[PDB]
RNA sequence: ACCAAAGCUAGCUCAACAUACUAAACAAAUACAAAAAUACACCAAAAUAAAAUAAAACAUUCACCUAACAUUAAAGUAUAGGAGAUAGAAAUUUUUAUCCUGACGCUAUAGAGAUAGUACCGUAAGGGAAAGAUGAAAGAAUAAAAUAAAAGUAAAAAAAAGCAAAGAUUACCCCUUCUACCUUUUGCAUAAUGGUUUAACCAGAAAAAAUCUAACAAAGAGAACUUUAGCUAGAUACCCCGAAACCAGACGAGCUACCCAUGAGCAGUUUAAAAGAACCAACUCAUCUAUGUGGCAAAAUAGUGAGAAGACUUGUAGGUAGAGGUGAAAA
RNA sequence: CUCGCACACGCUUACAUCAGUAACUAAUAAUAUACUGAUAAUUAACAACCAAUAAACCAAAACAACACUAAAACGUUUAUUAAUUACAUUGUUAACCCAACACAGGAGUGCACCAAGGAAAGAUUAAAAGAAGUAAAAGGAACUCGGCAAACACAAACCCCGCCU
RNA sequence: ACUUCCAAUCAGUGAAAUUAACCUUCCCGUGAAGAGGCGGGAAUAAAAAAAUAAGACGAGAAGACCCUAUGGAGCUUUAAUU
């Protein structure tokens, strides 16, 4: 009669098993881009200007 | 701390007191066993910090550097190159930061690079006039130094700052033992000046 | 009565090995050898069945006389319990008598 | 166990070229591991068989079955699935093409009588299945009329041959 | 008494889909023309007694603050007054009940 | 479409060799009521094993059954037996060392009981289980691959008539023809026995004489024996489950029978009375009836009853143990 | 509507604070004394542990004055010794124990019968049959093995077998 | 006659003996001697809920009665052996 149910999935963080790492994570590629380039509003009407 | 494990047992990457590892492997369960070939400790001479040529893979040919070896399954895990892609932060109504992650590689995948001619090169112990255990190469014929990398720690003993209770080298180097025949209770107690005058009846031991 | 869904990996069993290769090569020791040892001085195996052959109850009754002193305890036991009712069952039992 | 109903939702379709008759939208949707029994879920799986999505919930709605609440949950979280995963507009426009129920893994227990007799007690445990397919709903068919049973009655004197004849 | 012999599923399903044990639909479900939702007919709609009964709830707890004793009780009317109202000359001679929130549309002020 | 299905490891079995045989752990506490540092002691012991069974009963007898030092023969011979069942030697003979050790043994209802003598059931001796499955990586769980195949249900309730099927038919029925299956019997559709259905597991075994085939043949067999066509070798053989019982050794008087210690209860009322007197509670027994009968209860609840200062109830703890204990005899 | 507080024996954290209950436990739901996780707790004055020898002593407990038969638990003093030295060790929770159960059963003593402790009905309809309770015309055992049961009755007498408790 | 616990409807949890397969009628006759199944005739749209217990030689316990078994045991003695 002594029978249960098995298998809750959960996912559980915490800062403790984050910092023991043994191996750092290696990022191929930043996350950010470091400067968002501006341009100017004209751009619409100069790439019809070839010179 | 020293944690039992139990007599069959299954290793994944993953320390034995991680929760992770217990999220794996719950403590009722048990799996089977995988075959390893058995390696002796003086036949292991792969290390970790040591430049290797991955073999067999979707790259070949490529070299890295060992950060992880797992002992127990014969595994050498190079540095970012035999890669699988997974992510990390996971929540609700968000996912990102996907971070590649590297695969187990065995040990017949990979063979040791000798720092001259940077080709893959059979390795074996062998014992010089000096009494070191250097690694000597087949073809090349030249010995390959140790792999020295960081200790988990992450402390480097060069550059330290003794802290309020830290001992410093000369006091700890210091030596103050006078080799007498008098036992500790007997140094400490004429030191302090205790005077004892009765002494002990006698006592049956059985 | 379900069966496996998967090929089962192909046995690669080599009909040249050590074994096989050399399988009852002195057979004919006696014959060959100015009959200086029997082919019964070859039988690898229990002390009290080197060239020997017998039912159930004549093999029972044989390992008692040989091995029976160094037997442990309940393997004693076991092999005298199993005498008895071979010796009850061949004797007072059966269709053609 | 067996999970194939979640994984009918994860079949792509080949592109349909122009002229072809537009493919109505199917949704598949369960829910695994509900407290409520197998065959009384069944009552409430027949009701809303075949009737439009709002009607289905208007129905479920006002029913006193503990179940009742149980699925009018699975469909109104299918109905957000359609409208959003799915490319399926009006959000009213969906019938239940089919819904059943099916049974989950049971526990057991001892149930006590007395004079020291014991009876096996079981858990019930039930699933519930639901087809969600975007169109208005099918008519429901009427009884044959009294032309119709003429019909076939003559017909069936009519394809009659000579038994066991040459 | 004890069965004979084991019902055949082919009688179990005859008995266990009759239309009498089948559930029967409601054709009394109408919409309710305040909030929009769903209600029957001849019963009060689910989503606006609800809302009368959070209100009545917040009334009658500002009126146990203003009677501490558990057999107090006024002997005159009781009028419920909101933000930006103040007594009526028919409304004197009564217990004030003041409520800080606007007064509810609902509600309607005599 | 659910419930389910599949996997091959964990380890085990039988030997061989073999050191020579109560492992691992013992800082402290462990035979006061074990794991509780510390006070004038007592300490210890043996008496042939019996019976279930066979003799178709059963009394003399009944292999192995504690202690043999083996193998090839003498031999199943001499002998011992209600001379029945069966039991059964010796004199005298034979045996060349070490390696060649592994498997026509099992693969999670198998193999040890074992993931384990642990959970759990017993006061105690004792009894004693079921239970594992992804991949190279799950530090690839918006995760992946695989059968979608047992009974049971869903998709899809049913339409006169019959051991449920067959002959058929344009057509599912409608028509015609047929007394379920094993066991047990002179004879069973029998209203004689057993089975809800599914998967796994579960029951014929021995070579004296003989027949068939072959080697060699007045001789055969790799010693020991048989021989007036015989000798040697091979092949062909004789089940499973179940009693009430019998004997030996352990463990049980925390329930109950009786007794030895040490304690604790009996209010009111009636009488010179604490009189195995009287009325009636607490308390202790259980007369009669009704519910209950897989029940609240493996002996109870409700009403009603008998005793209630005694040969009375009751707590703690100790004593008597199965050829017996105990008994105001009910075996 | 009324078995309440405490100790002994037993059980062994099931008690307390906070949070969670899709599912497991409660024979249902709310929910949490009973299921899960974390944290916390019972502090000795009460109780356990707590001297030996020799000698004197016929004289009951029952309000004990004094007696009965069945002859009765219950010690003081003198002498010889006894480490003499703040604070030792241990039991302190609970809705609980024995009955396979959160069982209408079994369970010792002190003091109250309450100032304490608890809830017979989940929601309806008001059929039969069945169980429990109240009332009844005229008759009052005509019922039935028997006046079993029930009753506004609560009495009188004979016989058989055992004397009686 | 009237109340309460049952009861019937609604909501929650949900057991037991039993079960060869059943598409599971009545009558007379037959028959291992008492037929839902055979033979001769009758009756016959299909299902649900609530009731009464004639039959299914109903369910329960490998009949306690009786006999058999070169099967046991308890008791008694003028059985046999001791
Ligand atoms: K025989
Ligand atoms: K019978
Ligand atoms: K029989
Ligand atoms: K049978
Ligand atoms: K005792
Ligand atoms: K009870
Ligand atoms: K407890
Ligand atoms: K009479
Ligand atoms: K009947
Ligand atoms: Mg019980
Ligand atoms: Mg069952
Ligand atoms: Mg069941
Ligand atoms: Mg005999
Ligand atoms: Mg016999
Ligand atoms: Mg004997
Ligand atoms: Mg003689
Ligand atoms: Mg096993
Ligand atoms: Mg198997
Ligand atoms: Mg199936
Ligand atoms: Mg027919
Ligand atoms: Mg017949
Ligand atoms: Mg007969
Ligand atoms: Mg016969
Ligand atoms: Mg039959
Ligand atoms: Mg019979
Ligand atoms: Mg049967
Ligand atoms: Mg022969
Ligand atoms: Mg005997
Ligand atoms: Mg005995
Ligand atoms: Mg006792
Ligand atoms: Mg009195
Ligand atoms: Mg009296
Ligand atoms: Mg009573
Ligand atoms: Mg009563
Ligand atoms: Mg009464
Ligand atoms: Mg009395
Ligand atoms: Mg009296
Ligand atoms: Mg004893
Ligand atoms: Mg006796
Ligand atoms: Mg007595
Ligand atoms: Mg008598
Ligand atoms: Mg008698
Ligand atoms: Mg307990
Ligand atoms: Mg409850
Ligand atoms: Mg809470
Ligand atoms: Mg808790
Ligand atoms: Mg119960
Ligand atoms: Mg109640
Ligand atoms: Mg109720
Ligand atoms: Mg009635
Ligand atoms: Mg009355
Ligand atoms: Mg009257
Ligand atoms: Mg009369
Ligand atoms: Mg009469
Ligand atoms: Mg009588
Ligand atoms: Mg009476
Ligand atoms: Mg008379
Ligand atoms: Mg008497
Ligand atoms: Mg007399
Ligand atoms: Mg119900
Ligand atoms: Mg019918
Ligand atoms: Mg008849
Ligand atoms: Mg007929
Ligand atoms: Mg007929
Ligand atoms: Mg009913
Ligand atoms: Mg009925
Ligand atoms: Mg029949
Ligand atoms: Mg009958
Ligand atoms: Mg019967
Ligand atoms: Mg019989
Ligand atoms: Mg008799
Ligand atoms: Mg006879
Ligand atoms: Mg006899
Ligand atoms: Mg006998
Ligand atoms: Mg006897
Ligand atoms: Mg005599
Ligand atoms: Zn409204």
């Amino acid at each position: 009669s002594e029978k249960e149910f098995v298998e809750h999935a959960r996912k559980a963080g915490l800062v403790i098993p984050h910092e023991r790492l043994e191996r750092p994570i290696h990022l191929a590629c930043t996350a950010g881009i470091f400067d968002a380039y501006v341009p100017p509003e004209g751009d619409a009407r100069i790439s019809s200007l070839s010179k | 701390s020293k944690v039992t494990l139990p007599p069959n047992y299954r290793y994944g990457m993953s320390r034995p007191g991680s929760l992770s590892d217990k999220r794996k492997n719950p403590p009722g369960t048990r799996r089977r066993r995988v075959p390893v070939e058995p390696i002796s400790d003086e036949d292991w001479h792969l290390f970790c910090g040591d430049k290797v040529e991955i073999l067999e893979g979707k790259d070949a040919g490529k070299q890295g550097k060992v950060v992880q070896v797992i002992r127990q399954r014969n595994w050498v895990v190079v540095e970012g190159l035999n890669t699988h892609y997974r992510y990390v932060g996971k929540t609700v109504d968000y996912r990102g930061t996907m971070i590649p992650s590297e695969a187990p590689l065995l040990h017949n995948q990979v063979k040791l690079v000798d720092p001259t001619d940077r080709k893959p090169t059979d390795v074996e112990w062998r014992f010089t006039e000096a009494g070191e255990r250097v690694r000597v190469s087949t073809r090349s014929g030249r010995i390959i130094p140790k792999p020295e990398f960081p200790r988990a720690d992450g402390i480097v003993p060069e550059t330290w700052i003794d802290g309020p209770k830290d001992t410093s080298v000369e006091d700890a180097l210091e030596k103050t033992y006078v080799p007498r025949l008098k036992t500790l209770e007997e140094e400490v107690m004429e030191a302090m000046g205790i005077q004892e005058t009765r002494r002990h009846k006698k006592v049956y031991w059985y | 009565f379900h069966v496996r869904v998967t090929l089962p990996p192909r046995k690669v069993v080599d009909r040249w090995n050590e074994k096989r290769a050399m399988f009852g090569v002195y057979d004919n020791i006696g014959i060959l050898g100015n009959f200086e040892k029997h082919p019964k001085e070859l039988i690898k195996g229990p002390i009290w069945l080197r060239g020997w052959k017998g039912n159930e109850l004549q093999r029972c009754i044989r390992k008692k006389r040989m091995v029976g002193n160094r037997m442990f305890i309940d393997d004693l036991h076991n092999l005298n319990k199993r005498i008895s009712y071979l010796y009850k069952h061949f004797n007072r039992h059966g269709k053609y008598r | 166990i067996s999970r194939k109903w979640e994984k009918k939702n994860k079949i792509v379709y080949p592109p349909q070229l122009p002229g072809e008759p537009r493919r109505p939208a199917e949704i598949y949707h369960c829910r695994r591991q509900i407290k409520y029994s197998k065959d009384k879920m069944w009552y409430l799986a027949k009701l809303i068989r075949g009737m439009s999505i709002d009607q289905a919930l208007a129905q479920l709605e006002f029913s006193d079955k503990k179940g009742a609440q149980i699925i009018k949950e699975v469909l109104l979280e299918a109905q957000d699935m359609a409208v959003r995963d799915h490319n399926v507009e009006f959000r009213s426009n969906l019938y239940v093409a089919e819904s059943t129920s099916g049974r989950g893994q049971y526990l057991k227990r001892i149930r006590y009588h007395g004079r020291g007799r014991f009876g096996i007690m079981e858990k019930v445990f039930c699933h519930y299945f639901v087809k969600l397919v975007e169109g208005p709903p099918p008519p429901r068919e009427a009884p044959k009329t009294a032309v119709a049973h003429a019909r076939e009655y003559i017909q069936e004197l009519r394809n009659r041959t000579i038994t066991h004849a040459l | 008494a004890a069965p004979k012999n084991r019902r055949s599923i082919e009688v179990n399903r005859c008995r266990r889909r009759n239309p009498q044990k089948l559930i029967k639909v409601k054709n009394n479900i109408d919409v309710c023309p305040e909030c929009g939702h769903l209600k029957q007919k001849h019963i009060l709609c689910g989503y606006c007694y609800e809302k009368v009964r959070k209100e009545t709830a917040e009334i009658r707890r500002q009126m146990g603050k203003q009677e501490g004793g558990p057999f107090r009780a006024p002997t005159t009317e009781t009028v419920v007054l909101y933000s930006g109202e103040t007594p009526s000359e028919q409304d004197q001679g009564k217990r004030i009940i003041e409520r800080e929130r606007k007064r509810p549309s609902w509600f309607t002020q005599n």
